[PDB]
RNA sequence: UGCCUGGCGGCCGUAGCGCGGUGGUCCCACCUGACCCCAUGCCGAACUCAGAAGUGAAACGCCGUAGCGCCGAUGGUAGUGUGGGGUCUCCCCAUGCGAGAGUAGGGAACUGCCAGGCAU
RNA sequence: GCUCAACGGAUAAAAGGUACUCCGGGGAUAACAGGCUGAUACCGCCCAAGAGUUCAUAUCGACGGCGGUGUUUGGCACCU
RNA sequence: UCCUCCUAAAGAGUAACGGAGGAGCACGAAGGUUGGCUAAUCCUGGUCGGACAUCAGGAGGUUAGUGCAAUGGCAUAAGCC
RNA sequence: CCGACUUACCAACCCGAUGCAAACUGCGAAUACCGGAGAAUGUUAUCACGGGAGACACACGGCGGGUGCUAACGUCCGUCGUGAAGAGGGAAACAACCCAGACCGCCAGCUAAGGUCCCAAAGUCAUGGUUAAGUGGGAAACGAUGUGGGAAGGCCCAGAC
């Protein structure tokens, strides 16, 4: 549908990225979340991307 | 028009009562719970009932709503 | 000519027709008119059976129906090959069983509850017989 | 009615102690008298018990039915509690606030050794 | 110890395949086929399952 | 005052209910008080055409089973789906 | 049948028969009797009058000289 | 040991509801006060705390009452596995299983652990 | 990154006509005729409201019911 | 193509150009947890106000709700804050 | 404004009674299926892994259904049987129905279904009854002092029909 899917990379060096869907209608305020960096083994804030 | 169905989902009684069960194994699959979770038995994300110990199946009708349970038996 | 108000759905299975009935004793009046048979009542049949007996007594009397028929038939157009989906409803029957009890009379006498019972009967596709209320 | 009330605000908490199979340190506050139990993964006899109504513990407090009168009952259950073996127990708030009385019973039991 | 003698006195062409397999159970081969089976409950099931075609003498 | 003689059942059940009304009786029971429910034959002609009387079921009747006399009332009575025939009777004692 | 909310035609006055067609077809045409011919005598019929009366009195190509539609 | 009460269970309507009566030493409940612990998308209602003067009004418990709910035979009936049969999209017979409904009736729960009070 | 939706997706990429037609086959499958059936068709009977100046049944017969035949159109696709 | 019910003969499965409906998403909260709460619809009373707004009480009992079909669930709520 | 009248009409809810449901369920079988134990029986009949297939047009009959018209030697499923791929006997003849599974031979015997007057093997068998219709040896609603049996009932040697 409307959903676009976006990544949210790593704020740690690691190029580690998941990935998820947006309404960027309704919510266009960046993803922000503290996810699981599995190559830094530490949960780090992973911001929204493409 | 019609002519639409679904695939069938094999729900139901896996194992049934003094059945000798594995931890793990499936005793029902079901869509809300028919039956519910009693001793040693775990309830799955879609309500699938499973043996979290090695024993028997066993069937009751337990509690204030008389609804059905399954535990297992640590047999 | 009876028919349901507004059914759950349009079409139904053809089903069977085992078993003796239920509504087997004169509930509401005094004489009635049983099914020693088995079969379906239309609706048409079911009125031309009510005219005769509402002809029969005159305006005297009460008459009670016992059967509905709320069940469709369909039938297929005619030269229409087989298939192409289950055909239209023609007409809703009532499904009979050897002791219902298809119409009941009140207040009037037995003999003309007979006479008129027994033209009614000449209306319809099933055998019937003449019973009476018992107590108990 | 607020018994009833409370008791299904209970019911999720007790459910899932007696899934566990644990023991728990079930309180019962009242306006006046708390009370503990330490009632076995059974849930059908009673471990041990400690109460304001009792008159070894209600002879020490000016008032039963306050803090003090909540955290003393606590440190008594758990001394019995301790004396009878029974160390691993759950707490149950009976549908009670995690707030005054409850937590000083609760935070004496720890005090006097309970682990929970 | 007490034993029942049982014969096959009808044809097991278009039986069903329990009936078969009960009269495998029993032992019975032929058509007056006579087997001499333990008087025990459970052969007087089998005896009952397929008493349309077996003949019993005791 | 009906008077109805009786004998007890020796078989029961579906089969031997519909081998009795075949042979023209028909099974009855009798229950009521401490006593256990006595099941009892009936001859239908009989009992058919005393109960075409509408004090059959309002009176007290009287069963003879085995000599005894049993003082009963018709509490149901099961009839044919459509024949005129009785299937069953149900006495409460007194 | 109806022809108004006062005359209806009682269905066996009228006369049904099926025939072969003329034209295109094939062995399907040549056997089969899908043609319909109708036929209703208006006199022999229980239509108003004045409707037998206007009926008979035209000239219309499907009434016969003798009263038959 | 008895009675009463509180808590936690078993059990899940023979256990619930209604109607009537009844209990305040203790317990329980309402209750009193609230700036405080804490609380109200407003409110000390609730939640919470500090208490206990008053009342058992309500609630709750107990005791009666079947007006209901509920339970419920026996017998019969329905259905039905197997074999057989007929007049055969419905039945019957032999045998095995045998309801549901209803009827007679039952029925105002029973019980375990702990604690407290009173009487002993 | 695929309404690859004909959704196990044959290509990245594809509509028609043939009565000018052709081949391999098929009674696996249509058109004729036969068969089974009898919805339809046609014929008969039952009930009897009524019409018939009265009068159901001289004649006709509503609302309904039960059959027969195997002329129609069909259904099926058993033969070719 | 996928989902739900029925057909489907009380395990599973089960066909038809059989009977009925939906999907090709939504949601960073509509997810996690903790704490708390419990509906529909009526009746009565109440400014505008009304069949129907909001308020109070009673009855009622989940006859509601479940982001979207249907089914099975759901009060310990899976529903509401 | 207001309002007794005309509510003799319809009529919600509720209460009582009567039914119906594939897509209703406060109930609920028989079977079937799953599991465990125990015999007896069965040439392991079971499973696994390897070599080789063929087959994926099914038909009819019973039972449970959808569809069709409670049509079809119809169609579509489930399940069993048979045919397919099974001869023999019976159903006149008649794959699929009934009985019954042909290793070969015999101018031996007993039986199954089905039969026993003649064709044509075997009862012109025995006992009791029914039917006169050649019913048996095709059919419905409905009609009828046909005839047999049964249970009552009305009126009747103060005389019934
Ligand atoms: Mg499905
Ligand atoms: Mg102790
Ligand atoms: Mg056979
Ligand atoms: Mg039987
Ligand atoms: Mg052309
Ligand atoms: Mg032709
Ligand atoms: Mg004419
Ligand atoms: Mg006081
Ligand atoms: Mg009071
Ligand atoms: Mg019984
Ligand atoms: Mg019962
Ligand atoms: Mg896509
Ligand atoms: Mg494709
Ligand atoms: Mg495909
Ligand atoms: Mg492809
Ligand atoms: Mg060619
Ligand atoms: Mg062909
Ligand atoms: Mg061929
Ligand atoms: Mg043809
Ligand atoms: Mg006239
Ligand atoms: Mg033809
Ligand atoms: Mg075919
Ligand atoms: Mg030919
Ligand atoms: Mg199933
Ligand atoms: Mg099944
Ligand atoms: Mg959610
Ligand atoms: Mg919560
Ligand atoms: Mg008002
Ligand atoms: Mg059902
Ligand atoms: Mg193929
Ligand atoms: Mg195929
Ligand atoms: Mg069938
Ligand atoms: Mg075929
Ligand atoms: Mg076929
Ligand atoms: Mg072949
Ligand atoms: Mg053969
Ligand atoms: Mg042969
Ligand atoms: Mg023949
Ligand atoms: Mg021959
Ligand atoms: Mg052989
Ligand atoms: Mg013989
Ligand atoms: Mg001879
Ligand atoms: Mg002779
Ligand atoms: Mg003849
Ligand atoms: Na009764």
């Amino acid at each position: 549908g409307i959903r676009e899917k976006i990544k949210l990379v790593s704020s740690a060096g690691t190029g580690h990225f998941y990935t998820t869907t947006k309404n960027k209608r309704t919510k266009p305020e960046k993803l922000e979340l503290k996810k699981f960096d599995p190559v830094v083994r530490q949960h780090v804030i992973y911001k929204e991307a493409k | 028009r019609n002519g639409r169905d679904s695939e069938a989902k094999r729900l139901g009684v896996k194992r049934f009562g003094g059945e000798s069960v594995l931890a793990g194994s499936i005793i029902v699959r079901q869509r809300g719970t028919k039956f519910h979770a009693g001793a040693n038995v775990g309830c799955g994300r879609d309500h699938t009932l499973f043996a979290k110990a090695d024993g028997k199946v066993k069937f009751e009708v337990k509690g204030p709503k008389n609804r059905k349970f399954i535990s297992i038996e640590a047999e | 000519m009876l028919q349901p108000k507004r059914t759950k759905f349009r079409k139904m299975h053809k089903g069977r027709n085992r078993g003796l009935a239920q509504g087997t004793d004169v509930s509401f009046g005094s004489f009635g008119l049983k099914a020693v048979g088995r079969g379906r009542l239309t609706a048409r049949q079911i009125e031309a059976a009510r005219r005769a007996m509402t002809r029969a007594v005159k305006r005297q009397g009460k008459i009670w129906i016992r059967v509905f028929p709320d069940k469709p038939i369909t039938e297929k157009p005619l030269a229409v090959r087989m298939g192409k989906g289950k055909g239209n409803v023609e007409y809703w029957v009532a499904l009979i069983q050897p002791g219902k009890v298809l119409y009941e009379m009140d207040g009037v006498p037995e003999e003309l509850a007979r006479e008129a019972f027994k033209l009614a009967a000449a209306k319809l596709p099933i055998k019937t017989t003449f019973v009476t209320k018992t107590v108990m | 009615d607020k018994k009833s009330a409370r008791i299904r605000r209970a019911t999720r908490a007790r459910r899932k102690l007696q899934e566990l199979g644990a023991t728990r340190l079930v309180v019962h506050r009242t306006p006046r008298h708390i009370y503990a139990q330490v009632i076995a993964p059974n849930g059908s006899e009673v471990l041990v018990a400690a109460s304001t109504v009792e008159k070894a513990i209600a002879e020490q407090l000016k008032y039963t039915g306050n803090k003090d009168a909540a955290a003393a009952v606590g440190k008594a259950v758990a001394e019995r509690a301790l004396e009878k073996g029974i160390k691993d127990v759950s707490f149950d708030r009976s549908g009670f606030q995690y707030h005054g009385r409850v937590q000083a019973l609760a935070d004496a039991a720890r005090e006097a050794g309970l682990q929970f | 110890a007490k034993t029942i003698k049982i014969t096959q006195t009808r044809s097991a062409i278009g039986r069903l395949p329990k009936h078969k397999a009960t009269l495998l159970g029993l032992g019975l081969r032929r058509i007056g086929h006579t087997v001499e089976r333990e008087d025990t409950p459970a052969i007087r099931g089998m005896i009952n399952a397929v008493s349309f075609m077996v003949k019993v003498e005791e | 005052m009906f008077t109805i003689n009786a004998e007890v059942r020796k078989e029961q059940g579906k089969g031997a209910s519909r081998r009795l009304r075949a042979a023209n009786k028909f099974p009855a029971i009798i229950y009521g008080g401490k006593e256990a429910p006595l099941a009892i034959e009936l001859d239908h002609d009989k009992v058919m055409n005393m109960q075409a009387k509408a004090e059959f079921y309002s009176e007290v009747l009287t069963i003879v089973v085995d000599g005894k006399e049993i003082k009963v009332k018709a509490q149901d009575v099961q009839r044919h789906p459509y024949k005129p025939k009785l299937q069953h009777i149900d006495f409460v004692r007194a | 049948i109806v022809i108004s909310r006062h005359v209806a035609i009682p269905d066996g006055e009228l006369e049904i028969t099926a025939i072969r067609a003329q034209g295109a077809g094939g062995q399907h045409v040549n056997k089969t009797s899908t043609a319909i011919h109708l036929r209703f005598d208006i006199r022999a019929s229980s239509l108003p009058e004045y409707y037998k009366e206007r009926l008979l009195a035209a000239s219309h190509h499907l009434i016969s000289s003798d009263g038959v539609i």
